[PDB]
């Protein structure tokens, strides 16, 4: 529909791997935030 | 045949490509990759194959 992500050429044909959204990254970047700081504060005094 | 089928798809686009200057009020958003589109459709399987 939009003319953008239309496709003549078969040079940008691949397979589709993975897919991820919106509200699955941030709810991902807040776990990865605080795993970091309860790994760093669990192993020094 | 290869050869006479490409003939055929460069004349379907040399005056294709007139039709937005011609026409402004019902192609406002038709950019050139939709006559592209539009006259591989109509072209044969084993010349875009090739």
């Amino acid at each position: 529909q939009r003319p953008e992500r239309i496709k003549t050429t078969p040079y940008l044909e691949g397979d589709v791997l993975s897919s991820d959204s919106g509200p699955l990254l941030s709810v991902f970047a807040l776990q990865e935030i605080m795993q970091k700081v309860r790994q760093v504060q669990a192993d020094y005094m | 045949v290869y050869a006479s089928e490409l003939s055929v798809m460069k004349v379907d686009m040399r005056h294709l490509s007139l039709m937005q200057r011609r026409f402004p009020d019902v192609l406002i958003q038709a950019r050139p990759s939709h006559f592209w589109k539009a006259v591989l459709n109509d072209s044969p399987e084993a010349v875009k194959a090739v």
